[PDB]
């Protein structure tokens, strides 16, 4: 039901081609962008506390 | 304690234990082998092999054997519909017997490999610690990999003491396993042609024993000893990794567009072939030599045989399939029983008209019909409130050459309708819905089926070499980084990144 | 104290080679709009 | 020679009105000549 | 604790006795080097006969070649 | 461990842009300020641990430093006759461009 | 190219591959290592002490040379007697033994 | 004999060659002249 | 540093406003090059000859419907060189018959590997773990599967995107009305995966912004911040009883958290970089065989799926004609599905 | 810091810099304008102009059907 | 001609940044 109210509102109102629609599509793909790169700038940068035998969630 | 992830990490440093674990994995892979034969042959039907090929009954394993030359069962029968004479040992039983028997043997190896891990052999003489020199184990298997491709492709390809390969005309309608002579001109690099694949296997057999024995005489230097951590196992496993995937794709892209180690006789027709109309160029050559010898027409389309026309199928186009669509075309369609004939559809005039076919991409397509010029004539309306090409209106008619129906002609509308309606599909043939209970919608080929397991297999490969080459090189970083790690990531601290022996600037 | 500092870098070059087809490329886009049909 | 240099506030007033300019004129250009409909 | 002794092991044990063994400097490089780009020019010429960038007299580069 | 003085602030005019570059403000430090709003301070100023860091993130990582600047710059060593001179090219060069924009087009 | 020249060497320590440890470095340079060569023990698999020795090369070019002495005079006389190439002897043999 | 598509790719080649060379040789040559004296 | 490579390695690996780096010398001219073709694609190349459109600013489009159009069908897979056996060095007709697309794809594509050996070496050179590296592996096996495996598993280059964003509109329409896209596993793994990383950064930075520490006396409280500074700057036990409360389940590992909001994105672009390989072969989950029998039996049964069953019929019927010039379909208006009065 | 270069703020607020780029911006939009104006921008990549989309000999749509011979094609296809 | 028009634009660009930077670049370089 989903799809088909996606694909009937694009036949109807051509929401791909609305500015908003694209800054909506531009929020959720810079949204994983920047969470996966806030999350691997962080697992990269983290201090030494554990051993290798345990996650450094232990740590 | 070790996360769930990590578990098999315990045996990156015991020899003993890597030969054990991989041991079990041979074992494995060997018993689903002659598993997965076993189920082959007890749901094979060689009847027919003609309209009923092995690629039509969702077979696997048993093309790959019979590629190789292997032909007759221990029950009688032979993969060509003729009867056996001295099957011996090695039929398609007698290999799976023989795949069964090498997994049971590995295990046990396994086991007593696993008990016994502290021998002297995997220990470093200077330091009397477990280690493995990698550069000569490389070459000492590098060695043994030529010797085992020259030998391969030397005795078995060329039938010098093996039997050889699978070989068929370009059409494959008569195909056999043949000795193939190997072709050394620029004709050996051509993707259809087995003679190349002996000479690639000779040569490359030879130029393995040469960079065996260079790679077994002479030390890494020491730079890219260092550079490329000789000493871990893990750039060992990144490299054959990335070594593996590229090889995924290679046979990928091999299967997909065909090849001559790809027989359409024991894979299946591929989609270029439909979607270039290879076959239908052939029957149409075919039919009109036929015609200019003085012939009739249902005479000329009478000597077309069944398999040539059954190759023009898109139903047997391997790219009509679905994911979610298990089991054989079989299940999909009905066991094909005869060729209904060539139908030919006449204008009220007597004009010719031609349907036009449906392509690779569309699920469903429009009933049209085109004349010799390829100009609209008929079609099968969507609203027939108002029609200007409407079968009822122009009066076309359908008339059979060869094949069950010959000489039968029908002008009903709707027996009209209905065979224009198959005709988009190629050659009208009749199935059999019934044994199987078939549903009505068309499946794959191993064809496809490998190409799409062994992309998916090829890009999981990727990411696994990305990551393990990423952990050997960053090892000394695995559980985290230095405490006081300030004074060398300070911009403009130091002329070089990361160098303390240039403080400038 | 004094700070010298040198005219052309690696820089100079990182910015010229998108500044300058960048102008051209405007002005271009910018002759395109008087163009009649 | 010339003691003296230039407001950066000023340089980015007028690189302001010059980038607003041009989207103006691209605008313009989009309701008349090619591309317009007519 | 040296290990266990075997007779296959003590067979195979000058094979697995040179660890850390390497050429001082950059060795052999070089010529791997040239044989990494001998091989890449080779795979670049199957790639483009198989892709019919290039096309050769004796070549057909079809299923017509089986006959 | 970080010198205010050695992060070449101290060439600014104004002193309360110099004091928001640095991350200080002697007002809030005092007992007795208030915001705009009405709420009291506690002594904190822009930073609690300003004496134990030395400093706040933007006397850290400054973004403006006159100090750094290249001493030349702030005067064209061409004087008045280089602006002369340029003032006669860019009026040649915009005569030229005008007219060959002009005659290359459909009037 | 100095193939009998005495080769020198460096040995590497082994890696850390300790599970139970922080850091885990690669292996440093433990120092200079130049072998004695021409030493034959009793291996059965590496007889000598090093590949680039001058008495190993010796031996090897020893055994090549009456090889190839062999296989000349051996091919010649053949071809002279049989009348056959050496290159077609060796399929002619297979197919049929003879002499 | 060699078609034209072949003079193309042995030509492809050479030019492939020569553009490692050349960007080889002016990394070289900055490298070389602009160095840092530990 | 006395060697040809040791003085190479210093002068490449310098400290400097912009790295350069070993892995430069391929990542900066590839991913120089490829910026190039775009933008002149786009700018003064047009699609007549391949597409029968127009996709420049000099034939009067704009941002949106500009683009650089893929090959003709004809040319099937062809790498399309500028001195192939196609264009045979003629620059104008290479532009005209869509080697621009190729051009600007392989070099994009070695921009990307570029880009990941810049990440490694970064990394290395300042002495830190590379899960940067190993995050952009997602996006770089979108394009893998996207650009590349799609389009050399179909007719041919025709059937890949084009770079522009209309043309992008189409190659999601197409994907919808021919593939059942939306109705793939993978696919709603994919959307799954893209939601939730936005919903994690969102969540991430409000819940770190409130949960603050009153370490100065300003309203503005960007400036009580110093990157040098030992303390956590927000209450992870604030946060975390707050998120109990409100949720029922909250993080207390911060390791555990920013590694879960790196998995999250990444596993759900590889799961549709998987899907998209699947479809390359036309292996498309398509269809229920149960429903389609029970409404072929029971001319009363409809549900959502029929409907949108119906719908991709209507969008393939009416877009293949000028979607596929090459097939040279033509239509009576008689044969075209339609629904009453529309 | 800083890693050895002039700071941008520094040289955006030259007499020197806006002297020496009164002249080259406002050159490189000339340059451009009299690309596109002089027809330069239709030959060199081979667009269509308005009055070139159709010709009197087809009034369709062009379209390549030979690999091999498309340079041909789609030289007869361009004829004016 | 076409192009010739527009490299005889170039040139003096050219050599007015020539006359500004001439002194400063001669410095850099020794
Ligand atoms: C997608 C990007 C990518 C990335 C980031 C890496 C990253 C890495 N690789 Mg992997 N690798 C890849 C793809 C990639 N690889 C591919 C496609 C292969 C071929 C199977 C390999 C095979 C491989 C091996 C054999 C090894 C690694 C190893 C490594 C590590 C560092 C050494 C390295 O830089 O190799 C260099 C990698 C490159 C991709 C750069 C070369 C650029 C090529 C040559 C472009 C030249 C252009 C071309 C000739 C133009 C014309 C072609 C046209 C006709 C189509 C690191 C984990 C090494 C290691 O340390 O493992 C532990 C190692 O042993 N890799
Ligand atoms: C920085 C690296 C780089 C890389 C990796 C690529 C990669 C690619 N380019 Mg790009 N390109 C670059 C920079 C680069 N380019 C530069 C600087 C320019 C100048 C503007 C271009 C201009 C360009 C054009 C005009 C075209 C490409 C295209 C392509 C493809 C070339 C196919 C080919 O057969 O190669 C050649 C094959 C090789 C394997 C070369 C390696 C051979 C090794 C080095 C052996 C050397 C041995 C030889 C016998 C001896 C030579 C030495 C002696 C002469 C000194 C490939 C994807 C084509 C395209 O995209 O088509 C769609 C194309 O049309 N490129
Ligand atoms: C060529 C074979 C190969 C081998 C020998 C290894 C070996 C190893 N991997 Mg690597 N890896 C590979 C390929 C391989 N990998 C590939 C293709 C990928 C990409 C998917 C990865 C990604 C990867 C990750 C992400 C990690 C490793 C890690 C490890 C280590 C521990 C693994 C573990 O304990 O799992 C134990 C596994 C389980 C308890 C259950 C997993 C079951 C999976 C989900 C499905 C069931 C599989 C099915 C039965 C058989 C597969 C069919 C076959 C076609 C693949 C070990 C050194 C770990 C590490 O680095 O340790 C420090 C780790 O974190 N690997
Ligand atoms: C151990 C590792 C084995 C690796 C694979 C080896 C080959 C396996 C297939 C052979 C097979 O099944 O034969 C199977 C055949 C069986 O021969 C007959 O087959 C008929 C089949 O209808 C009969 O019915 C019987 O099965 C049988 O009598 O074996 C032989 O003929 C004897 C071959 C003996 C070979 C021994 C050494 C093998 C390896 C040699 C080294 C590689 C090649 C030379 C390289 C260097 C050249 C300078
Ligand atoms: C053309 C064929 C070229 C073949 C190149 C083979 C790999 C050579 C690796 C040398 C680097 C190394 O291992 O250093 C090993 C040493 C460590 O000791 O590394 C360093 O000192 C720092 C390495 C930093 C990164 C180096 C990347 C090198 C990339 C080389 C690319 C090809 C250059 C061709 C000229
Ligand atoms: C532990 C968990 C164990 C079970 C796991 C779940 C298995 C789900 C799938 C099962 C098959 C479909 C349902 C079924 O029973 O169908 C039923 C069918 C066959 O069953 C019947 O077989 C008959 C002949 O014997 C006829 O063909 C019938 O038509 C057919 O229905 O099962 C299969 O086809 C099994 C196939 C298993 C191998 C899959 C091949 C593709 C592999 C792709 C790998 C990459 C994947 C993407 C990347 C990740
Ligand atoms: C998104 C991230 C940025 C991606 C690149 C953007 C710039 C690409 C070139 C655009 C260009 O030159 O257009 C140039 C075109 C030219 O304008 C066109 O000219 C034609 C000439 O024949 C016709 O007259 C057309 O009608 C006319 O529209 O201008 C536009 O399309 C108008 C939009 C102006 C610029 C919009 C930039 C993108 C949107 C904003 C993104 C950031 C938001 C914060
Ligand atoms: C992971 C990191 C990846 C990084 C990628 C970096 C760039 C890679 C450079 C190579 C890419 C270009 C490859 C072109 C292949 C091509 O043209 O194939 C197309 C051609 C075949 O050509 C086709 O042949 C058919 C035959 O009936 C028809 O005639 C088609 O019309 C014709 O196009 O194949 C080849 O050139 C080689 C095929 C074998 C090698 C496969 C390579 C990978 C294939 C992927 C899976 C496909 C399914
Ligand atoms: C009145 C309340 C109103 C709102 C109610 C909300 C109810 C939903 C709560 C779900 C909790 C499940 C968490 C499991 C796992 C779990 O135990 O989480 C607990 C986990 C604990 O984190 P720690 O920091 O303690 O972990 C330490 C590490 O060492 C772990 O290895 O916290 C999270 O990961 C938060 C993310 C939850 C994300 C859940 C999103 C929703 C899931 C999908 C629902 C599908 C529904 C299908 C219906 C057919
Ligand atoms: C003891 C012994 C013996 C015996 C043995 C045996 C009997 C064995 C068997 C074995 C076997 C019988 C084995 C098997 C195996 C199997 C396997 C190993 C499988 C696997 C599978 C998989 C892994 C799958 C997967 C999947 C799925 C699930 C679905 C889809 C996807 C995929 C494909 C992924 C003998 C007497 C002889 C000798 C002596 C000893
Ligand atoms: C600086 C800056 C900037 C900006 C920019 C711009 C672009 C601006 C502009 C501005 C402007 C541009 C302004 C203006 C204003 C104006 C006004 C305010 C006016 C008023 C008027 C009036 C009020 C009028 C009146 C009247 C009337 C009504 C009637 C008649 C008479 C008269 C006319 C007088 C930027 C963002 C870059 C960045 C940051 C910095
Ligand atoms: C093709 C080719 C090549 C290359 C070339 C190149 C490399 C080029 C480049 C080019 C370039 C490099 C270009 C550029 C352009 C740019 C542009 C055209 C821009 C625009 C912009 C805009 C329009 C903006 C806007 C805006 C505003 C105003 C506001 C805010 C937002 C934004 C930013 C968006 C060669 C010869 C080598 C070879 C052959 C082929
Ligand atoms: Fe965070």
């Amino acid at each position: 039901g989903t799809f088909n109210f996606m694909i009937v509102f694009q036949a109807e109102h051509n929401i791909l081609m609305h500015p908003f629609h694209m800054l909506g599509v531009a929020g959720v793909f810079g949204g994983s962008l920047f969470s996966a790169m806030h999350g691997s700038l962080v697992t990269s940068s983290l201090i030494r506390e554990t051993t290798e035998n345990e996650s450094a969630n232990e740590g | 304690g070790l996360p769930w992830y990590r578990v098999h990490t315990v045996v990156l440093n015991d020899p003993g234990r890597l030969i054990a674990v991989h041991l079990m994995h041979t074992s494995l892979v060997s018993g689903w082998a002659g598993s997965m034969a076993f189920y082959e042959l007890a749901v094979f039907d060689p009847s027919d092999p003609v309209l009923n090929p092995m690629w039509r009954q969702g077979m696997f394993v048993l093309p790959f054997m019979t590629r190789l030359g292997i032909t007759q069962s221990w029950g009688g029968w032979t993969i060509s519909g003729e009867t056996a004479s001295n099957p011996g040992i090695w039929s398609y039983e007698g290999v799976a017997a023989a795949h069964i028997i090498l997994s049971g043997l590995l295990f046990a190896a396994s086991i007593w490999h696993w008990v016994y891990w502290d021998l002297e052999l995997f220990r470093d003489p200077r330091t009397s610690n477990p280690a493995l020199d990698l550069p000569k184990i490389f070459g000492i298997h590098l060695f043994l990999s030529g010797l085992l491709c020259f030998g391969f492709g030397a005795f078995h390809v060329t039938g010098l003491f093996g039997p050889g390969i699978w070989v068929s005309d370009p059409y494959g309608i008569t195909g056999t396993v043949q000795a193939v002579a190997p072709s050394w001109d620029a004709t050996g690099f051509d993707p259809y042609n087995p003679g190349g694949i002996s000479a690639h296997h000779i040569a490359a057999g030879i130029l393995g024993v040469l960079a065996g024995l260079f790679h077994l005489c002479v030390r890494p230097p020491q730079r890219l000893y260092n550079g490329l951590r000789m000493g871990n196992i893990e750039t060992v496993l990144s490299s054959s990794i990335a070594a593996v995937f590229w090889a995924a794709f290679v046979v990928s892209g091999t299967m997909w567009y065909g090849s001559a180690a790809t027989p359409i006789e024991l894979f299946g027709p591929t989609r270029y072939q439909w979607d270039l109309g290879f076959f239908q160029q052939e029957i149409e050559r075919r039919v009109q030599t036929s015609l200019a010898e003085g012939k009739s027409a249902s005479q000329a389309w009478a000597e077309i045989p069944e398999k040539l026309a059954f190759y023009d199928y898109i139903g047997n186009n391997p790219a009509k399939g679905g994911l979610f669509r298990a089991g054989a075309m079989n299940s999909g369609d009905g066991i094909a029983v005869g060729w209904l004939g060539h139908a030919v559809f006449k204008d009220k005039q007597g004009n010719e008209l031609f349907v036009r076919r449906m392509p690779t991409f569309f699920e469903t397509f429009p009933v049209v019909l085109l004349d010799k010029d390829g100009v609209v004539r008929a079609d099968v309306p969507f609203r027939r409130s108002e029609s200007k090409y409407s079968i009822e209106q122009v009066g076309v008619s359908v008339t059979f050459y060869g094949g069950e129906l010959d000489g039968v002609t029908f002008s009903d509308p709707a027996t009209v309708k209905k065979y224009a309606r198959r005709a988009q599909l190629g050659e009208i043939f009749e199935f059999d819905r019934a044994t199987l209970q078939s549903d009505g919608v068309f499946r794959t080929s191993p064809r496809g089926w490998f190409t799409f397991a062994h992309l998916c297999f090829a890009l999981l490969f990727f990411f696994g070499h990305i990551w393990h080459g990423a952990r050997t090189i960053f090892r000394d970083v695995f559980a985290g980084i230095d405490a006081d790690l300030d004074e060398q990531v300070e911009f403009g601290a130091f002329l070089k990144l990361g160098d303390t022996s240039t403080r400038r600037q | 104290k004094s700070y010298t500092y040198p005219i052309f870098t690696v820089r100079w070059l990182a910015v010229h080679a998108l500044a300058v087809p960048t102008v051209f490329f405007l002005g271009a886009i910018t002759a395109m709009q008087f163009i009649q049909r | 020679g010339t003691t003296g240099r230039i407001p950066l506030w000023l340089v980015g007033t007028v690189a302001g009105v010059a980038v607003i300019a041009l989207v103006g004129i691209f605008f313009y250009g989009s309701y008349v000549g090619l591309g317009s409909s007519l | 604790d040296t290990g266990i002794s075997t007779p296959l092991g003590t067979l195979l044990k000058p094979l697995n006795s040179e660890y850390g063994k390497v050429a001082p400097g950059w060795g052999t490089t070089v010529l791997m080097g040239i044989f990494m780009a001998l091989f890449a020019v080779f795979l670049v010429i199957i790639l483009e006969i198989y892709n019919s960038s290039v096309l050769l007299d004796d070549v057909t580069m079809s299923w017509e070649s089986l006959a | 461990k970080i010198d205010i003085s050695k992060q070449g602030l101290n060439s600014i005019q104004n002193e309360t842009v110099k004091l928001n570059l640095m991350g200080k403000s002697k007002t809030m430090e005092s007992k007795d300020w208030v915001d705009p709003q009405g709420r009291k301070g506690k002594g904190y100023g822009v930073y609690r641990f300003a004496n134990k860091y030395g400093a706040n993130v933007d006397g850290y990582s400054p973004i403006y430093t006159p100090d750094t600047w290249s001493e030349s710059g702030d005067s064209y060593k061409l004087g008045t006759k280089g602006l002369i001179a340029w003032a006669g090219l860019i009026v040649v060069l915009l005569g030229v461009g005008i007219n060959l924009v002009i005659s290359t087009s459909a009037l | 190219l100095g193939l009998s020249r005495p080769a020198e060497y460096l040995q590497i320590d082994l890696d850390e591959l300790d599970q139970n440890a922080a850091v885990n470095k690669a292996g440093g340079v433990v120092g200079a290592f130049t072998p004695v060569a021409d030493q034959v023990s009793t291996d059965s698999l590496a007889p000598y002490s090093e590949v680039f020795g001058l008495q190993r090369f010796r031996e090897c070019e020893l055994i090549h040379g009456r090889w190839a002495m062999l296989a000349c005079l051996g091919a010649l006389v053949q071809e002279g007697v049989t009348g056959d190439s050496w290159v077609a002897a060796q399929t002619l043999v297979y197919n049929q033994p003879q002499y | 004999a060699a078609t034209p598509s072949l003079n193309n790719l042995i030509g492809s080649v050479v030019a492939g060659g020569l553009v490692l060379a050349a960007i080889a040789g002016a990394i070289t040559a900055v490298s070389n002249f602009d160095s840092i004296r530990r | 540093k006395r060697g040809w490579f040791d003085v190479v390695d210093d002068w490449l690996r310098r400290d400097r406003f912009v790295f350069v780096g070993w892995s430069g010398l391929l990542l900066f001219p590839t991913a120089y090059l490829a910026l190039g073709g775009w933008f002149t694609g786009t700018t003064f190349v047009t699609s007549w000859y391949t597409h029968g459109l127009a996709s420049s600013y000099l034939e009067g489009c704009n941002f949106l419907t500009a683009a650089v159009s893929t090959p003709a069908n004809s040319m099937g897979h062809s790498l399309l060189f500028l001195w192939g056996p196609e264009a045979q060095g003629d620059f104008t007709r290479w532009c005209q018959l869509g080697g621009l697309w190729t051009f600007v794809a392989l070099h994009g594509s070695f921009s990307l590997i570029g880009f990941m050996l810049r990440q490694f070496e970064i990394a290395r050179s300042v002495k830190i773990r590379p899960y940067n590296a190993i995050a952009f592996s997602a996006p770089i096996s979108v394009f893998v599967s996207v650009f590349l495996i799609y389009p050399l598993g179909q007719s041919g280059w025709f059937f890949a995107p084009s770079f522009g964003v209309a043309a992008i509109f189409r190659f999601i329409l197409f994907f919808q009305g021919f593939h059942n896209w939306t109705l793939n596993p993978f696919h709603m793994m994919g959307v799954a995966g893209v939601l939730g990383a936005a919903l994690l950064c969102a969540i991430h930075g409000a819940t770190v912004e409130n949960t603050l520490f009153e370490d100065g006396d300003g309203a503005n409280t960007f400036r009580a911040f110093n990157p040098t500074q030992a303390e956590e700057t927000y209450s992870m036990v604030t946060a975390n009883r707050f998120w109990s409360q409100i949720f029922g389940v909250a993080f207390s590992n911060k390791r555990w958290l920013h590694f879960f909001m790196l998995f999250v994105p990444v596993t759900g672009l590889w799961m549709s970089a998987i899907g998209v390989v699947g479809l390359a072969l036309n292996l498309r989950a398509y269809d229920f065989v149960s429903q389609e029998i029970r409404a072929a039996e029971d001319p009363e049964f409809e549900t959502f799926y029929t409907k949108n069953i119906l719908l991709n019929e209507g969008i393939r019927a009416w877009m293949a004609a000028q979607d596929q010039p090459h097939e040279k379909l033509v239509f009576p208006e008689e044969v075209l599905p339609r629904g009453n009065a529309l | 810091g800083a890693t050895g270069e002039r700071p941008f703020s520094d040289i955006l607020t030259s007499i020197r810099y806006w002297v020496i780029h009164s002249i080259t911006i406002p050159s490189l939009f000339i340059a451009g304008w009299l690309f596109v104006s002089t027809g330069l921008a239709y030959d060199v990549f081979g667009s269509p102009r308005p009055n070139e989309y159709f010709t009197e000999d087809r009034q369709e749509t062009p379209l390549i059907t030979d690999r091999f011979n498309a340079l041909e094609q789609v030289k007869k296809l361009s004829e004016v | 001609n076409r192009f010739g028009t527009i490299a005889l634009l170039a040139v003096p660009v050219i050599g007015w940044v020539l006359f500004n930077i001439l002194g400063p670049l001669q410095n850099q370089l020794n």
